[PDB]
């Protein structure tokens, strides 16, 4: 399975 | 305004309230990139965030 990258940014 | 579509390669359940659920084979209307690895798109009427590395590459 792929690994999601970390998130910081949102609409 | 022509469409920009892509296909989900791997399923994904949301980890934040702004994220889409992805199911293999789903076709997303792409809005744009938000952060490295993260695009916004429209899927089954809902707009939300999704991991771009879960999308299928076009290779014939």
């Amino acid at each position: 399975r792929p690994v999601p990258m970390k998130r910081h940014i949102f609409r | 305004r022509r469409r920009r579509r892509c296909q989900v390669a791997f399923s994904y359940l949301p980890q934040n309230d702004d994220e889409l659920e992805l199911k293999v084979g789903d076709i997303i209307e792409v809005v744009g990139e938000v952060e490295e690895g993260w695009w916004e798109g429209v899927l089954n009427g809902k707009t939300g965030m999704f991991p771009s590395n879960f999308i299928k590459e076009l290779s014939g």
